């Protein structure tokens, strides 16, 4: 869901680190300006096409 | 970086998050509904309890990114809402004691019974014998005694908790920047930061009331003849010169007048439009009703519905041990599933009501690509107006005999045309005075002008000034006769209902007026022309996102609402009821009572 930037084709990324937004630094916890940048799906029979 | 950028990825993460959880709750919902069962009851609780909980927070921490830094006015609209839907400033005794409060007032509405009199023996509730009494019995001891034993058993009772309830909500808005809970309410409407467009919360109560100044003859007339016809049922009641008894209304407050449509029929000898005997002799059922629903809106350009629409929803009472609440609901659970809930029976009404509730659901998928604080009306009465304007082309003769369902042979006269609109007359035009007088009258009582022991004088002084409406038992303070209502009981705010039925015929006559529609409005068929519907979808589709003055003119090239539309509708009764009251004086009187 986040990144610091775009990707060159045909490439692959699996580091999981603090996406940080803020100014201050985030020292590898989550709360303010701090988010995980690997967000999941959700999926359902009902959910419609 | 910068606020703007911080605040945007704040609003990322906020908004697939709620997907999920609203998702979850609204199924909960839906399964209560569909499945009575304490479990399912629990189910609603645990969802109920996690949303909930979840706006808090959000809410809490989007108070870190203040608002003077975004001029995208996008983002600062998404960030205001989270602000002030979900935040807490009274403290935890004052939020429990108002929750209790509140908890209590819907609690004993539900459970408030009356029952005959001078007898202990046995009981009944409003909903089964109340509303039916007050529907079609014609004794006027039944209807005045079943008029005064609810109100002295709900509103005494309710009356000191509505006095502990305006303290609190007074207080929560003061804590808050606005003046007052009425102040609070009016701030729906409020359009700011754009030029040309802005709106203010003080606006509204001049415009309301000057609305309703150009709407005093039409409403006077229609209670001179209403009045004059009631004289042929009760006639030692009735003064020529009075108010109406409020316990000869048709109903338990008077909010509608349809009730009263066979005692005051202009012309009873000439048949009614009525296809219940048609739709019978053709055999429709559910799924025939809906199909032919959903045609008429493809006609238009409009998307018909998708597989999930037609598997998911159910048309018909269950029945046996599965009981479900009967009463019409568009459900939009998102994430791209849309229900109708609803109990159909073969009748004109279901097939009205079917057009009615679709109107929502299409809607609902307009502005299905806007962010998820963004996926509303414009405002309270635009979402309403719309499910509304459907049904008035729905009953027109036109469609009905395109469909098959009316005659080639029926022929329209003078007296098909005017019963027609009396009938609507009495509803439409009947609420609008009731319904402008109680958000008035709960205005000044969050404002603080009428004190608590002026309560009942200031209201009923107000019944026979505006309504024309006497009582007939006087009442002292000890009663609430407004906490006898549903909504006031229920802190539901009523000015909706006032703006939407000026919005409808706006949006009408825009509609047929693009469509080249020539003649009489109330005979107007939008279902061949595609124009109409790309108009209609343009505004549909923009969501949240624009002001509603802007939305307006994009329609009806106004900034603002208007009363013509609706005086033109009505000009063919105008001109009828102008010579039926000839000979009728027109205007009611103060000073009679009739408690002697
Ligand atoms: C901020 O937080 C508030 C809650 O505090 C949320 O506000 C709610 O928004 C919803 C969405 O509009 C409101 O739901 C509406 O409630 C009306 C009240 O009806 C009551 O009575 C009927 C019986 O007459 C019951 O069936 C019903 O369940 C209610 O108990 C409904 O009448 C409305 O339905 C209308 O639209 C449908 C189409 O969808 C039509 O078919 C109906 O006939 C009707 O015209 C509607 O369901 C709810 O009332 C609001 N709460 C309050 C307290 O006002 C906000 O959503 C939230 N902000 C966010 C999340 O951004
Ligand atoms: C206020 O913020 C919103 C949200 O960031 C801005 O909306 C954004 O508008 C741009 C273009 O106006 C969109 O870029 C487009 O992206 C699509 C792919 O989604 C691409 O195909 C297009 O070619 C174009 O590049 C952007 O997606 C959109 N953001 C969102 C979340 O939808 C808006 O423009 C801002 N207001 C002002 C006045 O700048
Ligand atoms: C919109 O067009 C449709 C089809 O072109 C019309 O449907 C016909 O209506 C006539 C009545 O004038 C019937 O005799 C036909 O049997 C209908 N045919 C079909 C296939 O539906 C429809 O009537 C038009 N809309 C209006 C309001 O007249
Ligand atoms: C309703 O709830 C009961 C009890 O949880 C369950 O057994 C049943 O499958 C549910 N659905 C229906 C249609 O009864
Ligand atoms: C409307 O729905 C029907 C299915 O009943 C489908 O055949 C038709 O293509 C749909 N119309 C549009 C415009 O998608
Ligand atoms: C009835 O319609 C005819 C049209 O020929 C008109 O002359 C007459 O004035 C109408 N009467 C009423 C009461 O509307």
């Amino acid at each position: 869901l986040f990144r610091k930037s775009k990707l060159k084709p045909f490439e692959r990324d699996i580091s999981t680190e603090i996406y940080q937004a803020g100014n201050k630094p985030c020292n590898g916890v989550a709360g303010s300006n701090c988010y995980s940048p690997l967000q999941s799906y959700g999926f359902r029979p009902t959910y419609g096409v | 970086s910068t606020i703007e950028e911080q605040a945007k990825t704040f609003l990322d993460k906020f908004n697939h998050e709620a997907e999920d959880l609203f998702y979850q709750s609204s199924l909960a919902s839906w399964n209560y509904n569909t499945n009575i069962t304490e479990e399912n009851v629990q189910n609603m609780n645990n969802a109920g309890d996690k949303w909930s909980a979840f706006l808090k927070e959000q809410s809490t921490l989007a108070q870190m990114y203040p608002l003077q830094e975004i001029q995208n006015l996008t983002v600062k609209l998404q960030l205001q809402a989270l602000q002030q839907n979900g935040s807490s400033v009274l403290s935890e005794d004052k939020s429990k004691r108002l929750n209790t409060i509140l908890n209590t007032m819907s609690t004993i509405y539900s459970t408030g019974k009356v029952c005959n009199p001078d007898n202990p023996q046995e009981c009944l509730l409003l909903e089964p014998g109340l509303n039916e009494i007050m529907a079609n019995s014609l004794d006027y001891n039944e209807r005045l005694w079943a008029w005064e034993s609810w109100r002295s058993e709900v509103g005494k009772q309710l009356r000191p908790l509505y006095e502990e309830y305006v303290v609190l909500k007074n207080e929560m808005a003061r804590a808050n920047h606005y003046e007052d809970y009425g102040d609070y309410w009016r701030g729906d409407y409020e359009v700011n930061g754009v030029d040309g467009y802005d709106y203010s919360r003080g606006q509204l109560i001049e415009d309301v009331e000057h609305t309703f100044e150009e709407i005093k003859p039409l409403y006077e007339h229609l209670h001179a003849y209403v009045r004059a016809k009631l004289m042929n049922a009760y006639p030692s009641y009735i003064s020529p010169i009075g108010c109406l008894p409020a316990h000869l209304l048709g109903d338990m407050w008077g909010r509608f007048w349809t009730n009263l449509y066979s005692l005051t029929v202009p012309f009873g000898q000439k048949p009614n439009i009525d296809v219940t005997d048609a739709m019978v002799d053709q055999a429709w059922d559910a799924q025939r009703i809906f199909k032919e629903a959903e045609k008429f809106f493809v006609s238009v350009g409009l998307p018909n519905m998708t597989q999930g629409f037609w598997e998911n929803s159910m048309l018909t009472d269950p029945g046996n041990v599965q009981k479900a609440v009967c009463h019409p609901t568009a459900w939009d659970l998102g994430k791209g599933d849309f229900r109708i809930l609803m109990c159909t029976k073969v009748t004109m009404d279901d097939f009205l009501t079917a057009h009615h509730e679709m109107g929502h659901i299409q809607y609902d998928m307009a502005y299905a690509a806007q962010p998820f604080l963004l996926r509303n009306g414009a405002n309270e009465g635009f979402h309403e107006a719309v499910g509304e304007i459907m049904s008035l082309s729905a009953a027109t003769p036109k469609h009905l005999k395109s469909i098959g369902l009316l005659s080639p042979d029926f022929q329209e006269d003078n007296e098909t045309e005017i019963n027609f609109l009396l009938k609507q007359a009495l509803t439409i035009v009947g609420t609008l005075p009731f319904t402008y007088m109680l958000e008035k009258w709960r205005w000044m009582v969050f404002k603080g002008e009428i004190p608590k022991d002026q309560w009942m004088k200031k209201w009923w002084e107000m019944k026979r000034e505006i309504v024309g409406v006497v009582e007939p038992v006087p009442h002292d303070e000890t009663y609430c006769d407004p906490a006898s209502l549903f909504h006031v009981s229920n802190d539901y705010s009523f000015i909706r209902y006032y703006t939407r039925t000026l919005y409808q015929f706006q949006f009408q006559e825009a509609l047929c007026q693009a469509a080249k529609h020539e003649g009489p409005l109330h005979k107007c068929d939008i279902s061949n022309s595609t124009e109409a519907g790309q108009k209609l979808f343009n505004m549909l589709r923009l969501g949240k996102s624009e002001p509603w003055t802007l939305a307006l003119e994009n329609v009806v090239g106004a900034k603002n609402m208007n009363v013509r539309p609706l005086l033109n509708y009505f000009e063919p009764l105008f001109t009828w009821l102008k010579d039926q009251n000839k000979n009728s004086f027109v205007g009611w009187s103060t000073d009679w009572s009739p408690y002697a």
